[PDB]
């Protein structure tokens, strides 16, 4: 389910949320009770945007860039908050992130990356690119997203995941396809095997850009291409991104 | 204003909720 009226959320998707989760949580009609018009709450504290000394290390800064992200929590509610048409110019795109920021909701994986685009636009020498993910597990197509990064030619990740090894990755990785190796792995410890990876190219810093994000720039068929061929492309992919 | 107060009351419920889900799909 995703919130397709914006912010508050209208009466029609709260009861659907609601609804979602009478059906998916056990006590899920007692949840609603505990919670619906409750007086006694915590407050959540808005979390701060973080702002950069120049002196900062970019390195130092995407840290602090994933901190954030993670302080907005993982969206386990069933109901996305926010609509994310992939197709938008960059510039709406950009609005949807400063609008994400300033009402501080929970998010998943494609709000991340919107996310992590706009807190990364004032770092010139950080070059950003979506990969997306498609795995296999028990009869079932899984899909993820992260936003790639590439910082002094060493290659890293920003993101939002249920797991620790499929969002976060520092700018340490020597080439893409060492990075993308490290996603497989960890996809292969969760018993998930990788189908295709699909590769973007470079984003704008300009977030009144009217350009579109070109999210499959390369798409990589795993087990089409095999282990050298699937490096090459990766290689190939690398190489397309820095001469542009 | 009434449409702040709104996605204040909503925000706070959003986040307890939240918990409760997380703890739900911690113990798949």
């Amino acid at each position: 389910f995703v919130n397709r009226g914006g912010l508050p959320v209208d009466e029609a998707t709260w009861e659907r949320m609601w609804k979602h989760v009478a059906k998916i949580h056990p006590d899920g009609e007692k949840v609603a009770q505990r919670i619906r018009g409750a007086t006694d709450l915590p407050k959540i504290p808005i979390p701060s945007v973080p702002t950069f000394q120049p002196s900062t290390p970019v390195p130092e800064r995407l840290e602090a860039v994933q901190r954030y992200i993670r302080e907005l929590q993982y969206n386990h509610t069933g109901t996305q908050f926010f609509e994310i048409k992939k197709s938008r110019p960059l510039t709406g795109l950009m609005d949807l992130a400063k609008e994400m920021t300033k009402e501080a909701l929970p998010i998943k994986a494609l709000e991340a990356v919107i996310l992590g685009i706009y807190l990364t636009n004032s770092m010139p020498t950080l070059e950003r690119f979506p990969i997306s993910f498609k795995t296999y597990f028990s009869g079932n197509y899984f899909r993820h997203i992260v936003l790639g990064v590439n910082f002094a030619g060493r290659y890293g990740a920003l993101g939002m995941s249920r797991r620790e090894d499929l969002m976060y990755k520092p700018p340490a990785f020597r080439t893409l396809s060492e990075l993308v190796l490290d996603f497989e792995a960890a996809y292969g410890r969760c018993w998930h095997v990788l189908k295709k990876v699909k590769l973007g190219q470079s984003v704008s810093h300009d977030p009144h850009s009217v350009e579109q994000i070109e999210w499959k720039h390369s798409v990589l068929d795993v087990e089409r291409l095999g282990r050298d061929d699937f490096r090459k492309e990766l290689e190939r992919h690398a190489r397309d991104m820095r001469l542009k | 204003s009434a449409q702040q107060e709104l996605k204040q009351r909503q925000r706070a419920e959003i986040y307890a909720l939240n918990r409760v889900m997380t703890e739900l799909e911690q113990q798949q």
